[PDB]
Formats: C-alpha cells, sequence, structure tokens
C-alpha cells in the first residue's frame, strides 16, 4: 500500500500557479528518504521537520499541492514571503509544518514560440490567506472607474501568462513544484514511513 | 471528523447582550475563515461577518456592520458572534460556517446546527375579532365564518368551534410572525349558509401562556 | 451587487432540473451552490466551475455564461426536494454574497391551484381604530405561491405580511396574507384586491368598504 508520489511527482502535466492542484494523502506508507535520494530536484527545503526525520514519523494527514513556475519565483514558496506567487496565487502559513520540492522542468513546459498554457494572477485587490486559491476571472479594477466587465483604462485581466521558451534563462524557467503539508489533527496516523 | 459545534437556543428581551459561541473540532482551527449567516424563520441566508482565526482579521457585510460584533479566541478554537442591544427584529437562527481552502475556498465548507435567538418583549393575549361569511349568503350554498386573532405572544393559540362541537368543515390556519414580534392567525369554517340565522356560531380561542380564553361570536351583519 | 433566483421550480421524478441565479459578470466570479433541506443546516452541494464535494452523486452540476450561473440536477430523486442557494465571493470587497433561494420540489402528488378566501375588516375593528384584510389561501400544490395585494388597481408594498406555506394534513400546502391599514385609507379606496399566483397562473379575489 505505497503512497501513490509517483502520480504526482512523474504526473505528465502539471496546473498554473494561480489554479494549483491538491491531491489528499492518506491510508498509505511512503519512504520520503527515496524522495531525496533521487537527486533530480533543485529544491528541497522543510520547515519544521527535518528529512530524516519523515520516515520516522506519522501524521494524520499529507497534502500535496502542485503547479509551475519560474525559477527566481521559487523562492517566494516559504512561510512569510511576498511577491505576486505568493501573495496573489499560493501563500504559505507562518507556521507551515512540511517541506517544498522544486525541480527544472525546461525540456517539457517550454515550447518555441512561447508556452501560453501557464498563467498567473498578477492584480488582486487583497492578499490570499494561507492554503486558499482563486481562479476567478473578472475584471480587476485598478482605479476609480468601475469596469462592469470591460478590459480597458485602468481595467486589466486579472492572469498573465509566463510565457516559457527553451531558449530562456535560469531566472525564467519553468520550474515544478510541489508542496507536501504534514498534520496532525487528533485523529488515527493514516501515513506513516517504514518505521 | 470535522465539526462545529454551536451554544444553546437563548431567549433575551429587546435592549440586552448577547454572545453565541461556536467550537470547531476535528480541523486546524487558525487556518480558517469562520463566518456567520442569519436566517429568519422561513427567509433566506444572510451573510454578516467572517473573521479569521489567524491573525483576528474581520470583514463585515454593509447591512450588518456595526451592529453586530464578530470575534474569536483560538486558544479553545472558538468563535463568537456578539450583540450590545437586541431588537424583535433580531430574533432568527444563526449558522456559524467554516471558509473552505483549496477547491473550497470562497465557500462555506462546514456548518453548525444553527443557535435560535429569540427577542420576547411580553407575554401578550391575544385580540380576538370576527370574520362575517358574506352578504346576500342565501339558502343552497356554502359560507365561509372566521374569527382573526391578532397580536399574542406567544405560541401557541389553540381554537375550537361551538366549545368542539363544529368539527365538519373547520380550518385554523398557521400563524403569522409580524415585523412587531407578534403572532396573528385565523380560523375559517365553512357551513350551510341555511344554517346562518338559525345555528349561532360560537369561535373559542385559548391562549394558554396568557390565562385567556375568548368566546366570539361570528353573525352576519346589516 | 443584487443576486436573483426565482423563488420556486418544480419538476417530475427522473428529468433534470436548472436553477439559474442571475446578476452582471456572474459568469467570471466564484460561485457555489448549496442545498438545504427543510429543518437542516446548509449543505455545499457544487464548488465552483463544477467540482463536487466529496460524496455528492454526479448527477449535480455547475454551468455558467456572462450574467448567469445554473445549477443542474439530472434525474432527479425524490429526496432532492430542498432551497437550493446560490453564493458568491466577490473579490472586490472580500464579501460573501448569498443569493434569494429556491424551492426544489419533487412532483410526487398531482398539481392543485389555489383556493383563496377575503375577508375584509369587520366593523369592531374599525370601530376600534383598525383595519386588517385576510387572504387565506388553502389546498394547492406545490408547496409555493406569490402574493400581491392591490390598492384599488395600484399595487400596495406596505403593510403585506405573508406566511411561508406550510403541509396540511391532507399533504397539500396553505399560507396566508394579512394587509394592516388604518380605517382612513381602507374606506378612502374603491376597493381592494388580493392576487394570488401559483405555476403560473392567478386568483383574484375582490372587497369593498360599504
Ligand atoms: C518517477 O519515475 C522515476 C523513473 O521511473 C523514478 O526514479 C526511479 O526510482 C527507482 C526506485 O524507485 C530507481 O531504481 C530508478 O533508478 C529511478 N530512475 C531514475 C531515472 O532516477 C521516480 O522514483 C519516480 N517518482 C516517484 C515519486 O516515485
Amino acid at each position: 500500500n505505497l503512497c501513490p508520489f509517483g502520480e504526482v511527482f512523474n504526473a505528465t502535466r502539471f496546473a498554473s500557479v494561480y489554479a494549483w492542484n491538491r491531491k489528499r494523502i492518506s491510508n498509505c506508507v511512503a519512504d520520503y528518504s527515496v524522495l531525496y535520494n533521487s537527486a533530480s530536484f533543485s529544491t528541497f527545503k522543510c520547515y519544521g521537520v527535518s528529512p530524516t526525520k519523515l520516515n520516522d514519523l506519522c501524521f494524520t494527514n499529507v497534502y500535496a499541492d502542485s503547479f509551475v513556475i519560474r525559477g527566481d519565483e521559487v523562492r517566494q514558496i516559504a512561510p512569510g514571503q511576498t511577491g505576486k506567487i505568493a501573495d496573489y496565487n499560493y501563500k504559505l502559513p507562518d507556521d507551515f509544518t512540511g517541506c517544498v520540492i522544486a525541480w527544472n522542468s525546461n525540456n517539457l513546459d517550454s515550447k518555441v514560440g512561447g508556452n501560453y498554457n501557464y498563467l498567473y494572477r498578477l492584480f488582486r485587490k487583497s492578499n490570499l490567506k494561507p492554503f486558499e486559491r482563486d481562479i476567478s476571472t473578472e475584471i480587476y479594477q485598478a482605479g476609480s472607474t468601475p469596469c462592469n466587465g470591460v478590459e480597458g483604462f485602468n481595467c486589466y485581466f486579472p492572469l498573465q501568462s509566463y510565457g516559457f521558451q527553451p531558449t530562456n534563462g535560469v531566472g525564467y524557467q519553468p520550474y515544478r513544484v510541489v508542496v507536501l503539508s504534514f498534520e496532525l489533527l487528533h485523529a488515527p496516523a493514516t501515513v506513516c514511513g517504514p518505521k | 471528523e470535522v465539526q462545529l459545534v454551536q451554544s444553546g437556543a437563548e431567549v433575551k428581551k429587546p435592549g440586552e447582550s448577547l454572545k453565541i459561541s461556536c467550537k470547531g473540532s476535528g480541523y486546524t482551527f487558525t487556518r480558517h475563515w469562520i463566518g456567520w449567516v442569519r436566517q429568519m424563520p422561513g427567509k433566506g441566508l444572510e451573510w454578516m461577518g467572517v473573521i479569521y482565526p489567524g491573525d483576528s482579521d474581520t470583514r463585515y457585510s454593509p447591512s450588518f456592520q456595526g451592529q453586530v460584533t464578530v470575534s474569536a479566541d483560538k486558544s479553545i478554537s472558538t468563535a463568537y458572534l456578539q450583540w450590545s442591544s437586541l431588537k424583535a427584529s433580531d430574533t432568527a437562527m444563526y449558522f456559524c460556517a467554516r471558509g473552505g481552502i483549496a477547491v473550497a475556498s470562497g465557500a462555506f465548507d462546514i456548518w453548525g446546527q444553527g443557535t435560535m435567538v429569540t427577542v420576547f418583549n411580553q407575554i401578550k393575549p391575544p385580540s380576538v375579532f370576527p370574520l362575517a361569511p358574506s352578504s346576500k349568503s342565501t339558502s343552497g350554498g356554502t359560507a365561509a365564518l372566521g374569527c382573526l386573532v391578532k397580536d399574542y405572544f406567544p405560541e401557541p393559540v389553540t381554537v375550537s368551534w361551538n366549545s368542539g362541537a363544529l368539527t365538519s368543515g373547520v380550518h385554523t390556519f398557521p400563524a403569522v410572525l409580524q415585523s412587531s414580534g407578534l403572532y396573528s392567525l385565523s380560523s375559517v369554517v365553512t357551513v350551510p349558509s341555511s344554517s346562518l340565522g338559525t345555528q349561532t356560531y360560537i369561535c373559542n380561542v385559548n391562549h394558554k401562556p396568557s390565562n385567556t380564553k375568548v368566546d366570539k361570536r361570528v353573525e352576519p351583519k346589516s | 451587487s443584487a443576486l436573483t433566483q426565482p423563488p420556486s421550480v418544480s419538476v417530475a421524478p427522473g428529468k433534470t432540473a436548472r436553477i439559474t441565479c442571475g446578476g452582471n459578470n456572474i459568469g467570471s466570479k466564484s460561485v457555489h451552490w448549496y442545498q438545504q433541506k427543510a429543518g437542516q443546516a446548509p449543505v455545499v452541494v457544487i464548488y465552483y466551475p463544477s467540482d463536487r464535494p466529496s460524496g455528492i452523486p454526479e448527477r449535480f452540476s455547475g454551468s455558467n455564461s456572462e450574467n448567469t450561473a445554473t445549477l443542474t440536477i439530472s434525474g432527479v430523486e425524490a429526496g432532492d426536494e430542498a432551497d437550493y442557494y446560490c453564493q458568491l465571493w466577490d473579490t472586490n470587497s472580500d464579501h460573501w454574497v448569498f443569493g434569494g433561494g429556491t424551492k426544489l420540489t419533487v412532483l410526487g402528488q398531482p398539481k392543485a391551484a389555489p383556493s383563496v378566501t377575503l375577508f375584509p375588516p369587520s366593523s369592531e375593528e374599525l370601530q376600534a381604530n383598525k383595519a386588517t384584510l385576510v387572504c387565506l389561501i388553502s389546498d394547492f400544490y406545490p408547496g409555493a405561491v406569490t402574493v400581491a395585494w392591490k390598492a384599488d388597481s395600484s399595487p400596495v408594498k406596505a403593510g403585506v405580511e405573508t406566511t411561508t406555506p406550510s403541509k396540511q394534513s391532507n399533504n397539500k400546502y396553505a399560507a396566508s396574507s394579512y394587509l394592516s391599514l388604518t380605517p382612513e385609507q381602507w374606506k378612502s379606496h374603491r376597493s381592494y384586491s388580493c392576487q394570488v399566483t401559483h405555476e403560473g397562473s392567478t386568483v383574484e379575489k375582490t372587497v369593498a368598504p360599504t
């Protein structure tokens, strides 16, 4: 009863960061050390737990969130960070307990002419609360004039496309990111390492 | 098991204060919104306000801002709704609902029982008036007698006809709760019009809370 | 912003029910749908796009147009009779907004037009310086009617108190509508009328001060 980590990490297509994908993991055993042992990931950082301790600990629930962002935006996937991704697309709580994994995905997510399928939120009236997800496409009202669905002066479409080109630099590469959240809830432990 | 358990029902006088509690269990209390929705008896849902227990951020509806206070205590996983001076128009059910995250971000995924808040001003006996059947009711047809029972508190009011002797054709309608906070219903009996002029129609109205009972004669005029 | 729902909708078992929610640019905003059975707390049946909560049957779905959000239940069962609400997120003001609600009634019995009795104020009540007009509606199904009061021929909004339809002993529904008004305006008009609308058909009753 191994946890389907290959379902999320080795999935063919990810979601846009504004509409990131969530998968609930329970009722299985997972060797997290095997995940780090493969060295294909560029970022592997954990908060509240050490990587070796994962196999020696149990949790009520596990949550795997998957999306694609830019390279220099991977630093935004961390507690207390700011920026358009952390404030408008995907926010992590200040007391986050879990891990963040990010790896380069240039050969798959980049296309000649620009890959215009991956989007992100540029404008929003207020910051997202932790783990919230906004997928509305209402015209943003940047000024006093009400837009009323009409895009134009001080009235912008809320989403902007990344446009990944294989020839891009390391900062503007498509990076696939997963976030593992670990939940202890005064309930039975359903996800455990080989302990 | 995710659950929102609310406090028990309350009965208060106008102008008094009130504080209802709503405790969450089975989830991280600080990582979700907690909102309050009002439902008047037989009416629709009305969002009032919301609090994020993580940082105590509060958002209020324009129609409710300043008339009610929303707070939270994260140390015991509880949210509070508070009135300083109650009005008769505040009589309603009050649900507390958790604000979802991920796909449930804009919605309220989990709900409690609701808390019934009744604002009662005084136990008032009912005023009973006759509902005359018709003019030119004439023999060979049916006619509808009634009596209207207005401005009483609380439920119920019990109506019989001819001290329980008349049972065919009686219908007592459910009462309306007026915006003043008082109840009003009517009772109607269908009888042969021929018996208008021979048989007298007596409506008996009983208010148990006010030790009140009235016998009203229904009889065509003019 | 105003969210508008039809007050009631009636369908036959096995067919498809569509409940519509209206507004200005609702097709671009996050809209969810809740079900509330009589006596129970609300339950989410549809999130935004058409994502279903865990345990909700696949016959529930959501669709959107520029000025409209529609909840669709295919192959309606008897247990689906309930009040359905559309809810808006409104990221502009961070205001959760609530629709008016729609009572979805699943036809189990035949249909029945309402019987209306209209009572003018009693002479004793007028002597007491009050006036009440009583519109009593009985023996109708589905349990959803709309009552319009007409002073003379002009609509009247103030003084109208209408009850929620409730089940009778014979499993049909009844309701009442009271128009409170002072004797002066009662005597000042040629007539008063009560309009009861049920399933697209209207019944009007008229009374006079004389
Ligand atoms: C995704 O697929 C890769 C390749 O199929 C997995 O990596 C392999 O892991 C096995 C042991 O689990 C090793 O024997 C192979 O040498 C690995 N291959 C490569 C190319 O590294 C990877 O584990 C899969 N992801 C998950 C989460 O299971």
